[PDB]
């Protein structure tokens, strides 16, 4: 029906939901790894501390 | 309906296209005039009126 202009079936909605959930994930993933970040160091300070 | 072309991997990267030919389509007054500007093409006064 169209593909650039009404905003919502027209390729520029739908494009940017497909970018910005890509960023969430994103985001998340990047939350999730610095938590990860954290459990290394925090194992490594429980294990030398409690060494 | 605007033939587009889609080109950008973001939104609005479009192109557009014109396709306006037909076997109706001569002497472009603005359209198929009378028996004149299209239908010479088509029905080809060159028949007796011509002599």
């Amino acid at each position: 029906d169209n593909a650039a202009d009404c905003a919502d079936i027209g390729f520029d909605a739908q494009l940017k939901v497909v970018d910005e959930a890509i960023n969430q994930v994103s985001s998340q993933r990047a939350k999730l790894g610095a938590v990860q970040n954290r459990l290394e160091h925090t194992i490594n300070n429980l294990s030398a501390s409690g060494e | 309906k605007n033939l587009v072309f889609q080109i950008g991997a973001n939104a609005t990267q479009q192109i557009s296209v014109n396709i306006e030919d037909m076997g109706a389509d001569a002497l472009g007054i603005k359209e198929a005039d009378g028996s004149i500007a299209a239908l010479h093409s088509v029905n080809d006064l060159d028949v007796t009126k011509f002599a």
